[PDB]
């Protein structure tokens, strides 16, 4: 199906038996009335395209993921800055992938560096990828950052922000963002279930990042991560969320001052 | 030649007077796990019997101010018969099921309702603070109801931040009390993993919500109960160990 | 054991009592042995 | 697999639950003018959408003292949208109409009406005066009643010294309220003249009266009103000039 | 536009007030075009 | 296709809306004697048409303590019309039987009734007594109730020291008032001699017993009455001599 549909030339029925504008919706089934068995219609056909509504079009945008700081300061600094990789934070790429059950897709993140009043000076940054199980590096000057057995990335601030493949890494067959259930057994409480709904087959490690050099460097990095999907298939489409996120990894919403789907109108009978 | 249906699974059945046609969930059927998708290696057991046949919960009274009700499937019938029994025995589960909802009214009472399969239906907390510690989070009573089951809320959201209006995507029937009394899915195994325990983690979970309000004028009958019965078809087991309770 | 599933509802101006006849009968494997006399009746008055 | 229907003419449909098979008038279908028959010159038009669609009327509440009402076909649809615009316009005009009648209650009211067309239903003066200068003759809005109707005064002799009771050999149709709850008659083109102007003569009209009075018991709905709606199926119209308002 | 066509008749004792629900879709010459962000979100908290 | 019926017997004609399955008593159709069975010599008569249509009884009222009704079928039409009248001139008789009980009502009324022909309903007398001199027995009119009809007195032991429950054994059928307003029953000649006396043996009865109540709410219909038909299928009449009464 390379175009939308085509209409037939229809013409009128006095006749009793057929009646095709009285399906019935108990059954659980769409309306499959066309407009052939309807209103007279004439000979059309439709040269109009279906390729940019597909998913692969769809979910092949950026879009922002993480922010990350780096304060590198003189007598309270870190040096390091870790990050765990989760999408479940920015509400736009979220509510965009959070109508469906299950995923299953490769990335393409972009790593996007400046620094806090702006400006690139050539200063060389090293970020690394945690898988889980490796230890997390703790210092600028640390026994991890020597990268053997680790993929690490090495640019500039200068240079034009890097891009790597991730390919798929769930230890399932696909992703999923909705676990009706709990990770692990024995007895649970009643008052507080902090361990309900956690996604079990979601964790990837933790991204890290530091600046190569021997002292230090006066300097606030703020890194910004994109994520592109690719060769991307949805499984079980779920409707699309109403009401304004307010955790992180958590769904949940304001019992009180809830949001309608809808805006109010002056009354029922009025179109404006 | 229609509205009439007896559906036998097992050792039990069915019969109805005033039925729609059986929705399919997806377009598929439930089927044993094929030698390609699996990835356990121990024999899983088929009772073919004792754990495929329809147990019958229990009833709950539609009232005027009613809300909805829910359940989780691998969760109700958990703790009753030998598929319970079959079900704490083993680590790995594998089914899929048939679902029968009964309301029946005279020709006098108005109201409909809403039945429909969620999976990975996650219970969501109803708050305004976003705080760590305090934070509200279900109960495991609202998160897995029992064999008895749980009331909505704010079923206009489906206690859940989605709206009631886009659930018509999931599968799905109506039991309008002017045309039918009974509702029929059959819904296969839904899950990202071949094998799964029937214990930690439900798969989808049954709503009911009146949208329609019942009424009917005074002198007629008062209590309208609404009566479900599951099917577990295509019951497979694996991970034989002592029985755990939760 | 017979169990409402749901309820008996009804329609206003209608009486809310209905009745249930109850019957029951054989299948095609019912099968019978030695015969026996019967208990349904002892004393006898003499005709 | 008859009581259901679905009436689809241009950008209309009629979808019904409760329903009699349809009645064709005198077994003649509407078709246009053949040439044989034909007497005019000028090429006719023929709009085949615009002017061949399901015009709705007004509805009209049927209380249990209503003794019916009545209306002109070539008159009632004849200031209202392309098909009037193009009547005003025109001199000569031949089409057939197609007839739909909806009248709804409950299963708990009774009452019968009886629809029917009568060609050439002309109206009769109600009086004992055989003065020509005193002999009652009725109005405008009583012969031409328009896209709202007129009521009857002695519905038993059909307001024209014709009984009712032989009122059965016009095409006609029963809506019985225990059986259906709409009416359909589809009637072709009548008339001594192959053309004819629409707005100085009605060619047929249609009427409903009710025979069985409407009764209901104290508690249930009160407001029972009369839904018509018309098709000109196979509309023509010639001799261009001005348009005319009457 | 929703009319009335004739109205709504009951018989007695039997409620007067009824509710229609109302449901949309689309048909298979429905197609799509430029793809933009939507405006039902503009504000969120920092998660 | 099955709930419509139309019964021609004769110059008669009966019509239904809501109608289960005729009922053929043994799987035997009414069939003229054939000459092997045959032990008379004169030439028995046959009229066809005088004596072979449906002739209706009296209603009876239909109240709540009701207990119910039978009759004798060679007794009931014994002495109306052409069958009476060429019964009581001729010695032997030979004749099967349809049968139709009507029994309509709203679809707010609730009960049942049970109709079912009872071959050789030998009426038991009711008493403690054992001397012959004050033993009860039953009078003519309660053994051969005419074309009136008699009630039951203990409708439990069906009159007859034989339970009710067990007499769904006989040819027999329901009237619930939720599924069907008539009940039919077509019976052949059941009797151990080929030709017999229609005055001094009835070979069967009919009985109809309302084992659910009539129950209905204030405001209904309150005359509720049960109308029964027969027709004497294939009569024969033999040994004709002066007529008697009885």
């Amino acid at each position: 199906a390379e175009s939308a549909a085509n209409t037939t030339p229809s013409s009128h029925r006095l006749e009793t038996g057929r009646v095709p504008a009285l399906q019935a919706a108990e059954t659980g089934a769409t309306s499959n009335a066309t407009d052939e068995n309807m209103i007279e219609t004439r000979c059309v056909v439709n040269r109009n395209g279906v390729l940019e509504t597909t998913i692969n079009h769809f979910f092949s945008r950026s879009g922002l993921v993480g922010v990350v700081n780096l304060t590198d300061g003189g007598t309270d600094t870190t040096g390091y800055a870790t990050w765990d990789i989760d999408i479940m934070g920015f509400v736009q790429l979220r509510r965009k992938c959070e109508m469906f059950t299950y995923m299953r897709f490769n990335a393409e993140f972009t790593f996007v560096t400046t620094t806090k009043n702006g400006e690139a000076r050539p200063y060389m940054l090293q970020y690394m990828y945690v898988p889980p199980g490796a230890p997390k590096p703790t210092g600028r000057d640390a026994f991890q950052w020597q990268t053997a057995t680790n993929p690490s990335v090495f640019v500039k601030l200068t240079d034009p922000p890097a891009q790597v493949s991730v390919p798929f890494m769930s230890p399932a067959s696909a992703y999923q963002w909705f676990y009706d259930g709990y990770p692990t057994f024995g007895q649970h409480p009643e008052t507080s279930n902090t361990t309900y709904g956690l996604c079990p087959n979601n964790m990837m490690g933790t991204f890290a990042v530091r600046v190569v050099s021997r002292e230090a460097s006066q300097l606030k990095l703020q890194t910004r991560v994109y994520m592109k999907l690719k060769h991307v298939r949805a499984w079980v489409p779920r409707p699309i969320r109403s009401q304004p996120y307010l955790l992180k990894n958590f769904p949940n919403y304001d019992s009180s001052k809830i949001t309608n789907s809808a805006r109010d109108r002056s009354s029922i009978k009025q179109a404006n | 030649s229609d509205r009439v249906a007896q559906l036998t699974v097992g050792n039990s059945s069915i019969t109805t007077q005033e039925a729609a046609n059986i929705v399919l969930a997806y377009g598929e059927w439930p089927e044993y796990c094929p030698d390609t998708d699996a990835t356990a290696v121990d024999k899983p057991t088929r009772p073919d019997v004792s754990v495929n046949r329809f147990y019958t919960l229990d009833s709950k009274m539609w009232q005027e101010n009613s809300t909805g009700w829910y359940w989780k499937f691998p969760d109700v019938l958990n703790k009753t018969g030998v598929f319970g029994q079959n079900a704490q025995f083993h680590y790995l589960y594998r089914s899929g099921f048939c679902l029968h909802v009964q309301c029946n009214a005279s020709k006098f009472h108005q109201g409909a309702l809403l039945v429909a399969v969620i999976p990975e239906f996650v219970i969501a907390g109803r708050g305004s603070n976003t705080k760590p510690n305090e934070a509200p989070h279900p109960g495991f009573t609202t998160t897995f109801p029992g064999t008895t089951g749980a009331t909505f809320h704010d079923p206009y959201v489906l206690d859940s931040g989605v709206p009631l209006s886009q659930a018509l995507i999931y599968p799905h029937q109506w039991i309008n009390l002017r045309t039918n009394n009974c509702a029929t899915v059959i819904v296969p195994y839904i899950n990202a993993v071949p094998f799964d325990s029937a214990i930690n983690h439900s798969n989808f979970g049954l709503i009911v919500i009146p949208v329609s309000p019942l009424k009917y004028s005074s002198g007629a009958t008062t209590a309208i109960p609404i009566t479900i019965t599951i099917a577990p078809l295509n019951s497979e087991f694996g991970g034989l160990r002592q029985a755990v309770s939760q | 054991t017979l169990w409402y599933q749901t309820n008996y509802v009804v329609p206003p101006e209608t009486p809310g009592e209905a009745y249930i006849i109850a019957m029951g009968a054989a299948q095609d494997n019912f099968t019978l042995k030695i015969c026996k006399d019967t208990d349904e009746v002892t004393q006898q008055a003499v005709l």
